[PDB]
């Protein structure tokens, strides 16, 4: 039909290109001194030039990951600790959105009831006794493969789409509905949006309270995004101007923005999570190419 | 004009004694119509 | 029990160009360098 | 697909298609992000009829999506969307020497333009933004912010006396100038945060630094130090001398204050610092085409 | 794309063993150029022959990072990193790598006890230190503090305050910053940086006060009185030589703002520290770590 034949030719070309990236031709002469299992393995001879996603295996005590052992795809945070044992300790996004100040009291106490044990209480006391937040805890990546052992194993994706293996049921970032906002002239402007995470502090006369925002925007340029964010955040910025000079705690800014990665506009869908019956409204990004940039601070 | 005609159409070989000092001639602009490209240029495949 | 009966699907009906009666207005010709054509034109020479 | 096809709506001429054969390998921005483009969204002319403000063109040019010209067949026009960190060949349009190794930004075209030679076809032009080094990009942005700070000072003929001295700059044996800045309100917000951060540098500047001026003047002597003394002697709206500079056990407070001062300087730098779009490796001897390894 | 480096002199067997110890390391390279001599390899052609710490931070930002891959009989295979892909780095610096850390390149500290990993006939090999970003900020601030207080005299606590500056600690690994008493071994002298910082902190109040006179009476509300407070709190007693002042030969104010914005893009090198590597996993015993490359 002078159309479908060229179509099938392009299909076979992409299939054979995947096979070229996956398997390697062997030029070892193969003298025939082998058993059939080693035969078929030396004929196939995989390599891992196929997945193209960057993961990290992770050990974390199972007390902290209370609903996040059930719903794959969550932001994870590294919390270095002055104890020499678990020098690093890994923190849920919702676990730190507990004492974020953006979250209303109902959602805060609901996920606190999802987050009440002794280990969590001690870790939250550690986080509060830390002076600032953003460089004693840190952004780490996206959850996939909860194991739930004794000390549970987590895979975590640094770059690429979020999937364990076999490229099935490619998970998505799950953001709490309260903690995000899209400062833009028009929400969902033309096409795929970059997702950023903003840490913003606040000072209610005693101490510092941190706040966790997620912005979704068509702007790629970090200068444009911090220019729209000062426009959004100018009030508490002036309050901080009052605060940072009388303060003696070693911090130097109002907040910091960092890129998570790409999303898709038609792949934003609403929903809720539930753990022990606690319905909690979330906005689920579906397919994400995780692209971490540097932290960019703004005062 | 006609530069892709030069670079595509079949040509007539010439004496190497004639093609001698081309570099300095092209540099000091002895000719009036010249087009020189340093890299391998795909400007001769976009036929319109 | 909880039976599921037969599973049904649609037939996408198929559209040839020349079956539709817009092709009586049309006149369709393949020309493998129409991507490379800049401008086709026709000339009419009228006398009064 | 990684290929955007432009198709012009208006017809063209053979001199025009020869000009487009000359203009190959130039970065052209598109807003559309579709697999097809047309002549309406190609280039920067669909925005440079709205108020012609250089800051406005610069902001929306930051918003634009850049592509590279390739393979002009017929009326069609391929634009490759160039991938991150890969190598691409760029023909240059900025009147500059283009020394290798430096970073590049993408700047609005300077409005000294004479003869839309590349194109002008049926109430449509091909407004191509220039590519420049980041140093002169920051230089232009310093000029913009400074004209904000001076056009604040409402005058008659002093505006002209400042602008005709300021605007013509020379970087690497090339004179450029940018005319007709009506100094809209959008520059005022961009400059307000500079004013704020300079106020915080004032407030959080430690006792070591303003003392370090006078200590360096008393200990050593050099030409930079002479010009800095000329600045400090010429300006006299400040004098708030703090008498005691002993710094007994002040070390962690000094570290905290200097960290804050550095962060304010980083903020004001992030005001005028434009995003590096290209990194040059190999340059032709003409300085007409050069290779880069980058995308933002 | 890879790069072959051919050495200039002969090599000892102990030198070949040093290369086999250091078969994975970052090396900066000036020219994106395929065949490079060892006279142009490394950072010692730039440090200890040129300007000190400001030019060094700028050039270390602008050079081509490139990691060692494999050593042949006498040649070095150097692979340059592609963005968005992983690479692998061996642990030269003292500070322990951990997972999920951002990494950057600082210029090396002035250590003559470092054993100058190769010292091949008046040429030596110097590497930048791969270091976490929080340390890079802390080292930058400690270095600037040493360079600021080293010029001051007649402090009777000067030795102990320089020692309390030089001693930094991070995850139980101590180091002493070698910018002690001004030994001048490699002070890096940071004089342009310190002059630029202090011109910012001196010229800023005058420029902001001039701006504070005009374009504020109704709409510059959040700006004016907030700047009155920032200026007022610290500089509570300003304008002591005034009364023959508060003028502007508007070209003069023009020169003020132009110079004070010049100094900021001069101190652009101390502005940011980009994340050259994001380490994902770390091998056992902290010998090397597999990272990903960015910027």
């Amino acid at each position: 039909m002078n159309s479908k034949s060229s179509a099938r030719a392009a299909i076979v070309d992409t299939v054979e290109a995947v096979k070229k990236r996956k398997y390697i031709s062997i030029e070892a002469g193969t003298l025939n001194n082998v058993v059939e299992k080693e035969r078929k393995f030396l004929k196939q001879f995989l390599s891992g030039r196929e997945n193209l996603r960057i993961a990290a295996r992770v050990f974390t005590p199972c007390e902290l990951l209370a609903p996040e052992l059930e719903n794959l795809g969550m932001l994870m945070y590294r919390f270095e600790t002055d104890v020499d044992n678990p020098k690093i300790l890994f923190v849920g996004l919702f676990f730190l959105c507990s004492n974020a100040f953006n979250v209303s009291a109902c959602v805060r106490t609901a996920l606190t009831t999802m987050y009440t044990n002794s280990m969590v209480d001690n870790v939250l006391s550690m986080i509060n006794t830390c002076k600032y937040l953003e460089d004693k805890v840190s952004l780490f990546g996206v959850t996939s493969l909860v194991s739930c052992g004794s000390s549970c194993l987590l895979s975590c994706v640094m770059q690429g789409n979020v999937y364990d293996a076999n490229k099935e049921n490619i998970h998505g970032l799950t953001v709490l509905k309260e903690i995000f906002l899209e400062p833009d002239w028009e929400p969902r402007q033309h096409s795929t949006q970059y997702v950023y995470v903003v840490h913003v502090y606040k000072e209610v006369l005693s101490k510092l309270q941190y706040g966790i925002y997620v912005v979704l925007t068509s702007f790629q340029n970090e200068d444009l995004v911090v220019d729209i964010l000062r426009q959004y955040f100018e009030k508490e910025r002036f309050l901080f101007l009052n605060y940072l000079i009388n303060s003696n705690t070693t911090l130097s800014y109002f907040g910091s923005v960092q890129r998570i990665g790409r999303c898709a506009t038609e792949d934003i869908k609403s929903g809720f999570l539930q753990y022990r019956g606690i319905t909690l409204p979330v906005i689920k990004l579906e397919n994400i190419f995780v692209d971490l940039s540097e932290k960019k601070v703004f005062v | 004009e006609n530069w892709q005609a030069t670079e595509i159409l079949p040509k007539i070989e010439a004496p190497l004694n004639i093609f001698n000092d081309i570099k300095t001639y092209t540099a000091e602009q002895l000719f009036d119509n010249l087009r020189i490209y340093f890299g391998d240029d795909p400007s001769r495949y976009n036929i319109s | 029990f909880e039976a599921l009966l037969g599973i049904y699907c649609n037939k996408i009906e198929w559209i040839n160009f020349f079956t539709t009666p817009i092709a009586v207005a049309a006149n369709v010709i393949r020309f493998n360098d129409v991507s490379r054509m800049t401008l086709g034109k026709v000339l009419f020479f009228i006398q009064l | 697909m990684e290929t955007v096809y432009c198709t012009f709506d208006h017809k063209l001429s053979l001199s025009d298609i020869s000009t487009l054969c000359k203009l190959m390998n130039i970065v052209i921005p598109i807003p559309a992000h579709h697999h097809l483009i047309g002549s309406g969204n190609l280039g920067l002319y669909p925005i440079v009829s709205s108020n012609k403000d250089y800051v406005h063109i610069r902001n929306v040019l930051r918003t634009m999506v850049v592509t590279i010209l390739q393979k002009v067949e017929g009326n069609q026009l391929v634009l490759r969307k160039p991938m991150t960190g890969q190598q691409y060949a760029i023909k240059n349009t900025g009147p500059f020497p283009w020394e290798k190794g430096d970073t590049l930004t993408l700047i609005p075209p300077l409005s000294t333009h004479s003869e839309e030679k590349l194109l002008k076809l049926g109430d449509w032009e091909l407004t191509v933004p220039l590519v420049v080094p980041t140093a002169i990009a920051a230089e232009i942005n310093i000029r913009l912010l400074c004209i904000g700070l001076i056009a604040v000072h409402r005058e008659y003929n002093e505006m002209q006396t400042i602008i005709d001295e300021l605007c013509s700059i020379q970087y690497r044996d090339v004179l450029i100038k940018l005319p007709d800045i009506v100094n809209d309100k959008q520059s005022m917000y961009s400059m307000k945060t500079a004013c704020i951060s300079l106020s915080m540098i004032t407030a959080m500047a430690p006792d070591i630094v303003r003392t370090y001026i006078d200590r360096l003047t008393l200990e050593d002597h050099s030409m930079l130090l002479i010009k800095c003394q000329e600045l400090l002697s010429k300006r006299t709206t400040l004098s708030t001398q703090r008498c005691g500079q002993l710094h007994a056990t002040d070390i962690k407070d000094e570290l905290k204050k200097i960290k804050s001062v550095l962060t304010m300087i980083d903020q004001i730098n992030s005001l005028t610092n434009e995003k590096t779009y290209f990194v040059v490796c190999d340059v032709s001897a003409d300085n007409r085409m050069a290779t880069c390894i980058y995308k933002n």
